[PDB]
């Protein structure tokens, strides 16, 4: 979501929505709006190392960097790995990729799981929302699989609700019957139903066939389980 | 033919459910209602 951070005397005061007709419209989420104060609570301000007693203690940048560099120079290849978090920027990701490549390491991983079978990440459209958020207002039917769009992507759910209200969009969900703030056709929570729809045995399969602009959305949270590839 | 008497005396014995009892009795005479196509505007 496009936002405005309002500061004063070098301190964040509040977060406001910034209008983007294609992403967040005029709204933001409550997490976007009111979680900024967490940027003042448990902050890492100085470099730290372990002392002789095994406790974290403050340190200059030079000594911590030298320690990390000395440990990095010893090992190489598969012995060096990196895991990226959820709030990491592209510049940091590419810098870490290059740094670990100079050591001849390829164990650069993310905590979020996406299946690597077949194309995997080779083709971009394999892991993108190809219809885009603004395209939701053109679909006549949408199938949701193994996700709670209300909490995973509140503005995406708002766009779906807007299309449900104005364009008479038809919504179906496969998964737990969560409250989405709009009425939908619940098919169940057994993954086998997906196969049934593909088979054509299921009633909903015909519904997708008649639709001019169908959409199928798979949440990345369902891909975190063991059978995400399936 | 007379005009000394008042003829609207039936409402002297109406109970609290007279209107709704009459509505129930009239329920059998009505034509089928049209349908909007949905169960509710929130559906």
């Amino acid at each position: 979501s496009n936002i405005v951070v309002s500061t004063r005397t070098g301190e964040v005061m509040r977060i406001l929505p910034r209008m983007h007709e294609d992403i967040n419209e005029e709204w933001i989420s409550d997490k976007t709006r009111f979680a900024y104060d967490g940027l003042k609570r448990q902050r890492l301000t100085q470099p730290m190392i372990r002392n002789e007693k095994g406790l974290l203690t403050y340190t200059t940048w030079e000594d911590a960097l030298s320690r990390v560099a000395g440990m990095l120079q010893s090992f190489q290849g598969n012995d060096v790995a990196a895991i990226a978090g959820g709030l990491v920027d592209a510049e940091a990701l590419v810098a870490l990729k290059d740094l670990l490549n100079r050591v001849d390491s390829d164990s650069l991983c993310t905590e979020e799981v996406f299946p690597t079978a077949g194309a995997g990440t080779d083709l971009r459209s394999n892991y993108l929302l190809n219809t885009t958020i603004a395209g939701v207002e053109e679909a006549d039917v949408i199938l949701l699989v193994g996700t709670n769009p209300r909490f995973e992507a509140p503005l995406f759910n708002a766009r779906i609700r807007k299309s449900w209200l104005h364009n008479d969009l038809k919504v179906a969900l496969i998964g737990s019957p969560v409250d989405l703030t709009y009425r939908y056709d619940h098919l169940g929570d057994s993954p086998k139903i997906l196969q049934d729809i593909a088979s054509g045995n299921h009633p909903f399969s015909q519904i997708l066939k008649e639709a001019k602009k169908p959409m199928v959305v798979l949440g990345s949270s369902a891909l975190q389980r063991s059978d995400g590839t399936a | 033919f007379d005009n000394s008497t008042y003829r609207n005396l039936q409402h002297h014995e109406y109970s609290t459910y007279t209107f709704l009892d009459l509505n129930v009795e009239l329920s059998k005479f009505r034509m089928p209602q049209p349908s909007s196509g949905r169960q509710s505007p929130r559906h």
